[PDB]
């Protein structure tokens, strides 16, 4: 769960980008063109304050970060393990409502002990 | 052909001899019944060298590291080659009339762009992914 | 035929004797009441030369692990090559007139696709899923 | 007939007698009031050659648990054939005109796809769930 | 007739005495003017025969716990039977023109079905809940 | 009439004398100015038959507590049979023409369905709720 | 030609011979069947002379860093000299009349833009990016 | 032409000699197969004269510093020149018929402003930016 979770945020938790090169049902562009446009819009030299200009015809569309539950996904993974191993959930860093004040809270406690 | 038309570029062709440029022509007057025997050697030889030149310039190389030309490099440049020679006439015809005797041949509208106006264009068009972009490429 | 259309490439096709092309032939223009007659052989060898090189180029390989010819791939040859013979006498007749009276075929416009063009492309269209892009392919 | 040709495949058809062979042509010309008299045999029998072939490729197997051929497989293979000998003589008249004499049949445009093309068509597509994709599959 | 239309299948028909068959076909005759007349006794025989294979395949079982067949089950096949000699002899005519005159029927271009083509089609449709999909079944 | 064509049903008109049937027959003949004089007895016959059958069978029964057959049921079958007649004869004329004289009868498109495409349906149409479907029923 | 339609500007042209200009002018006339020959030398030389501006001001430079002329400047410029040449002769024929019969040449309306209107325009336009604003530029 | 048209104004031009003027008007006159041999002299100088004093005044000066002519200034003014000549006939001629046998032009089909209208028009048109809003400024 670990290691599906560490790919899936490089994957899915940082936006990324999709430049569309053409008009629609326009003249067909190839990979030794893409090249060139590539060049241009390089992340790899753009900076904060770049401004782009263009026609019409060139479209810079966002592959938007697909957000999913992954810190519900790790209080999962944590209460299956420190549960498994007979610790409190608190021992792996993961908090609960209502159950950390009063008697609630010192039962799990006394089972420690 | 013993030089086959996927084999020669524009330069290649005005390298042939006569022989060899009328066994390509030959072929090409195969794709219409007709043979547009009422139109000159120059002519086709013009078209041909043309289809040559456009197959090397604007359906060459690749997108998404596939072919741009995807089907038999004979066939594409021979119906690239058959398209303009009929452009040559003023196109299809969607009617033809005579001494009475009349006919009409169901072209319809045919869309607007090159290719899509004539039969042989229509035919070519599948060799090339139908003028479709799927090219594709990303950050190293 | 003895060699069956499906069973020979464009190499093969230029490799049989001039009988084994010759029943093929008379096997395509079984296709039509009007069995193309008065276009010559060589036309007709040349639409089923293109046929069979169209069929191996752009009608071959895989959309999921399904083939991309699903039917007989006999009929489907033999409907490709009257597809390209009736281009090569120009299409569809919509409508016939003369001092032997008058018909109209009831084509409509049509598609605007060479298979959508002709009844033998609409026959050979049903064997390809319909041109349609149905293929899928995931990582492991 | 004593072999009916829904009991028959390409192979067998192929395997047949003449008079067999005839006695299935003879149940297909039953399907037109011109019997279709103009056209000759072998055409004939290349089109319910066709039609065997093409049922049982593309008119095989199952959608669902269903079979994909809810109809008599008979009048369905007698259908598509009726289909394929019409077609080799052009599409439907839309009308006919001898001398003065004239009749308009009243098909309208039919749609896009082959067997809408024809009326024996659009019988034998009621026969194949009208070409529906009502196919279902799960995990197990 | 003493057999009625409603009472035989197929096997049934092919079993029934040449008069029996007569009796029923002459029923038929009755829904023309005409009584299509100038088409043979085969091909009303074929259209009787296949209406009523087609009627116990594709318009018999089940449409929740009610038939499919809702209407007459001999006047549905009486209905059926002359859609389908109508569709041998080429459908409606639109209009009919000669030196008797002119007319047109008012077709306009109907529906796209087979049943939806004709006028004994669609008195056969009503029979047959529209053709509409009105099924319905549950867990138990 | 003696019996009434309400009065009676399929099995009924079966056992009526040729008188009580010929009776029937005149008051559908009063329909239409041209009686229909050149369609035959049995054809006529057969219409009211199968219009007696299709009442009983199609357009009997409830719509919650009311009558599916709202109208006069004389009135109802003798529209439901002349607009049989009219189909046995080729429906409604647009137009018609003959000797240098023409008319035409403003039928327009006249829907799709069956009892929409001629005037005496038209008319028993609005006898059975103009084909609705307002049936409602509830749990007990 | 010696010195090709390419290797040559405006000023280049006006510098050529007679024959040299005389050369290209047999090279565009290759482009038609009629040859424009009813059309006068200076009229041809005026179109080419034309076509070598426009190219060169219009059809000039770069989008992206790709060049705005993709295809072959050769036969992009021939065709561009055609263009213009039938513009100077009234445009397309949409159809044709007379004592040799009649013809009509399957156009369609067309797009609203001048290398739309022709053939010649059209084989043009594919050469030049479709005239689409595929330009980007950054900052640096 | 001494002076071309892209180096006279409005003022200039009436400060030329007749045969500069004549030069002038002769480049103009290979723009039509006809020459427009039918219109006197004074209304093709009056049609050039317009076509400085418009380009001068509508088709002068920036955008976003752009000059709003990219194209070469001489075949634009001669082009817009060939436009206002044709204006002073008539429209584009859409049908031309003889004293026997007919031609016509698909020369319709565009917008509604001046340029729009006739072939001359559409192309200088493309020198122009095609009529588009490109400007741009901004505060400093
Ligand atoms: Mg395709
Ligand atoms: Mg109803
Ligand atoms: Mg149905
Ligand atoms: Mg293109
Ligand atoms: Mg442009």
């Amino acid at each position: 769960n670990e290691a599906a979770i560490n790919q899936a945020i490089e994957l899915h938790g940082f936006p990324q980008r999709h430049v569309k090169v053409g008009k629609e049902d326009g003249a067909p562009v190839r990979d030794n063109d893409l090249r060139r446009v590539r060049t241009i819009f390089d992340p790899r030299t753009t900076d904060a304050n770049t401004a782009y200009f263009t026609g019409q015809d060139v479209d810079v569309e966002t592959l938007e970060a697909h957000n999913f539950d992954y810190s519900a996904i790790h209080e999962m993974d944590m209460r299956n393990l420190t549960t498994a191993l007979g610790l409190p959930l608190e021992a792996g860093n993961v908090g609960a409502d209502g159950l950390g004040s009063g008697k609630p809270a010192e039962l799990r406690f006394a089972l420690l002990k | 052909p013993d030089p086959s038309i996927d084999e020669v570029s524009k330069s290649d062709w005005d390298a042939l001899t006569t022989q060899e440029q009328d066994d390509i022509i030959s072929q090409v007057e195969n794709l219409s019944s007709t043979g547009w025997v009422n139109t000159s050697r120059e002519r086709k030889a013009e078209a041909i060298r043309s289809a040559i030149a456009e197959r090397d310039t604007l359906y060459s190389g690749n997108m998404s590291r596939l072919p741009t030309l995807d089907g038999d490099a004979e066939y594409f440049t021979l119906y690239l080659s058959a398209h303009k020679i009929q452009l040559f006439e003023g196109g299809e015809a969607q009617s033809e009339s005579g001494e009475g005797g009349s006919v009409s041949y169901s072209t319809g509208g045919g869309g607007e762009k090159d290719l899509q106006k004539t039969r042989y264009g229509r035919m070519a068009l599948e060799y090339v992914w139908e003028d479709n972009s799927i090219a594709a490429l990303r950050t190293y």
